[PDB]
């Protein structure tokens, strides 16, 4: 995993946010409930 | 209005990589879809692929999945596009069109392309600087049913292309058949052009063919002349 | 590509045709995506149908398009010069799916018969450590041909490179092929041939060394 500050999130230009780093060691549990996926293409026939 | 504009025409060797780009203007860009099609001379269409700009989301086809690096930057409005791995099968015109309906918040579709862009040529050729040799291709008495002669020249082991044949400084442009220059499978060019005269003029007139190799700096004007027997 | 359209028509200008794009039902029957393209020579395709039959904005009225069943079909009335070109017929299956392509020309000119010569290479190419024949054809119609090398009976197959046709000022076209050989190869055969073929009616050339 990666930790990155500077956050654009949903992207919006013209404005940017920074996230204030937190003091120590950080740990958060977390349950997983949900997902999202996406397909591929023809490939080959009834095949993978 | 809506523009897209690619990179230019590269000549690169075999086994490197090449990126093209397109910029886009005149509308939202971070919510039109970017197809990218190929086209080899003479084929049809290629689809490789697409990135939505939101956020670059990607999908590529089968055949070109892992040659293909395609990438947009938001800020700039410029997409791009990379193929590694060059081989002359990899030798097209390269382009990049929109689909038909966006926007940023639902979406659709898969089937329109209409801004197009104007392609981008990629060349590759394993070659190298060389004279070409240049011979006349001379009419025989069996080939001459009627009365006319046809005639020409070749310009072969020349790289890079083309090569232009005209034909007496200019001074016939009838009957002048020039055909493209195509590779050989060394990758030495190869091409030729025709043209077609009478039998009654055979001594009494005159053809050349003019063949400029600009790059090899080798040119060589050969006469076409009657194979005496 | 997978879906299937015909490699040339010919119509009189003025008249109306029709290209067909069929495939399976994964494309054409089962979906209404089937679209269509033009493209002028040396320049960018440009949208013609969409959504089996769609115009978008600035398409003459005289185009328009369809699909029926796993078939689908292109239409062009008011035909004229401007329509000489390139059209491609896409439709979606899971990727994007294309035609071959078809190339528009006039119609109404007689069935004509190819035109072929051959030389021998020169001397000047047979000193060069090369040996190189050229064939040339030009002025024939309806323009589907297939040229073939025969080194005496056995065929081989190395060597070979052809243009692309290009419409002479006829109204018809021209080309050539090259083959690439060396003194050994070219010095210790008896001859070499260029054959051509058309609708069952063959023609057939040859050479040999000086
Ligand atoms: C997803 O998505 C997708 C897409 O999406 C996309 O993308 C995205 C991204 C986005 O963007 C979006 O947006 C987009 O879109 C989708 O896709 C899809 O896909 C699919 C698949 O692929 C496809 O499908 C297909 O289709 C086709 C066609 O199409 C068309 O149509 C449709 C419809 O159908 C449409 O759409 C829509 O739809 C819907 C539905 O769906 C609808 O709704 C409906 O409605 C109805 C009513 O109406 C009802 O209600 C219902 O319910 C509902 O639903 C709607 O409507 C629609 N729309 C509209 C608008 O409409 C489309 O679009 C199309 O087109 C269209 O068209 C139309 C017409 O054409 C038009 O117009 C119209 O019109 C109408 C009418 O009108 C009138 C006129 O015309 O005018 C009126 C008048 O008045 C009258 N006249 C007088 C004079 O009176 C007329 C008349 O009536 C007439 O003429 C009559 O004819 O009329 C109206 O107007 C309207 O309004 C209008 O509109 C329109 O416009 C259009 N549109 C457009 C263009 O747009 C189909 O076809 C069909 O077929 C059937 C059959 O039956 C029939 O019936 C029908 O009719 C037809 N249709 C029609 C229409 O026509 C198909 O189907 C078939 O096939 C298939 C396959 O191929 C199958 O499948 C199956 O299934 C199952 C179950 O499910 C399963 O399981 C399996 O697996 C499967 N398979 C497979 C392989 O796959 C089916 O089923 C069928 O088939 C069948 O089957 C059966 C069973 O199996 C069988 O049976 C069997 O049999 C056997 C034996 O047998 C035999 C017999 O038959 O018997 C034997 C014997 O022997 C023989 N024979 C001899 C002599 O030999 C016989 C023979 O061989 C035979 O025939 C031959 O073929 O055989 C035993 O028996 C046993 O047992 C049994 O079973 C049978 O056979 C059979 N068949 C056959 C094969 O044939 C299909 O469906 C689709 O399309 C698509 N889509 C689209 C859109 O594209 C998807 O889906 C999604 N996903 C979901 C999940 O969702
Ligand atoms: C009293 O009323 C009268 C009449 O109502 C007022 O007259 C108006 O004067 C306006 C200027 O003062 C003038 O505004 C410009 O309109 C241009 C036309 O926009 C339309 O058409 C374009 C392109 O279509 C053209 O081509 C197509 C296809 O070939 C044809 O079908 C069309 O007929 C046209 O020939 C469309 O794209 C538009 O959607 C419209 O349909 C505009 O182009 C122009 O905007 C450009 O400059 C803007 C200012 O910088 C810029 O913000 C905008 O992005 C445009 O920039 C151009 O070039 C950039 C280059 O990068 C490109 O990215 C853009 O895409 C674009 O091409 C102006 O908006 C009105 O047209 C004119 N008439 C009307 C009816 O309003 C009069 O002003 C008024 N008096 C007062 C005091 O208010």
């Amino acid at each position: 995993c990666r930790i990155k500050q500077i956050i654009n999130m949903w992207q919006r230009i013209g404005q940017a946010m920074y996230a204030p780093p937190i003091q120590g060691v950080i740990r958060c549990v977390s349950n997983i409930t949900g997902l999202i996926l996406t397909r591929d293409g023809g490939s080959t026939n009834s095949t993978t | 209005e809506v523009q897209l504009v690619e990179s230019g025409a590269q000549v690169k060797k075999p086994g490197a990589s090449v990126t093209v780009s397109c910029t886009a203007s005149g509308y939202k860009f971070t919510g039109y879809h970017m197809h990218w099609v190929r086209q080899a001379p003479g084929r049809g269409l290629e689809w490789m692929g697409w990135i939505n700009p939101f956020r670059g989301a990607v999908k590529y086809p089968q055949n070109f999945r892992g040659r293909v690096s395609m990438t947009r930057d938001t800020s700039m409005e410029i997409f791009y596009m990379e193929l590694s791995r060059l081989t002359s099968d990899d030798t097209a015109v390269y382009y990049c069109a929109r689909e038909m309906f966006d926007s940023s918040a639902d979406w659709s579709p898969w089937r329109g392309m209409v801004a197009w862009g104007q392609g981008t040529l990629v060349t590759v050729s394993s070659a190298s600087t060389k004279g070409p040799s240049v011979f006349p291709l001379a009419p025989s008495s069996k080939s001459t049913s009627g009365g006319t002669a046809a005639l020409g020249c070749l310009v072969k082991d020349y790289f890079p292309e083309p090569v232009t044949v005209s034909w007496n400084s200019g001074a016939l442009t009838s009957g002048v058949h020039t055909f493209p220059a195509v590779l050989q499978s060394s990758g030495l060019y190869s091409l030729s052009s025709v043209v077609t005269v009478p039998s009654s003029s055979l001594g009494t007139q005159t053809y050349i063919c003019n063949v400029n190799h600009k790059p090899s700096n080798t040119k060589v004007d050969k006469r076409v002349e009657p194979k005496s027997c | 590509s997978a879906l299937t359209q015909p490699a040339s028509v010919s119509g009189s200008p003025g008249q109306s045709i029709t290209i067909s794009c069929a495939g399976s039902s994964r494309d054409v029957g089962g979906f209404d995506l089937v679209s269509w393209y033009q493209q002028h020579p040396g320049k960018a395709p440009k949208l013609i149908i969409y959504e089996v039959n769609k115009r978008p904005s600035g398409i003459s009225s005289r185009f328009s398009a369809s699909k029926s069943g796993n078939t689908a079909s292109l239409t062009i009335s008011g035909l004229q010069e401007e329509d000489e070109a390139h059209y491609y017929c896409y439709s979606y299956a899971d990727g994007v799916a294309f035609g071959g392509g078809t190339k528009l020309t006039v119609l109404g000119q007689p069935k004509a018969a190819p035109s072929v010569t051959l030389f021998p290479p020169s001397s000047e190419e047979l000193q060069a450590n090369k040996a190189t024949l050229v064939c040339l054809i030009s002025d024939f119609y309806p323009g589907a041909v297939t040229v073939a090398w025969k080194a005496d009976s056995s065929p081989v197959k190395a060597g070979v490179e052809t243009t692309t046709p290009s419409k002479q000022s006829n109204n018809k076209y021209a080309a050539s092929s090259y083959l690439s050989l060396t003194p050994e190869q070219w010095k210790s055969h008896r001859s070499y041939s260029c054959q051509v073929t058309h609708e069952g009616s063959t023609v057939e050339k040859t050479v040999a060394p000086t």
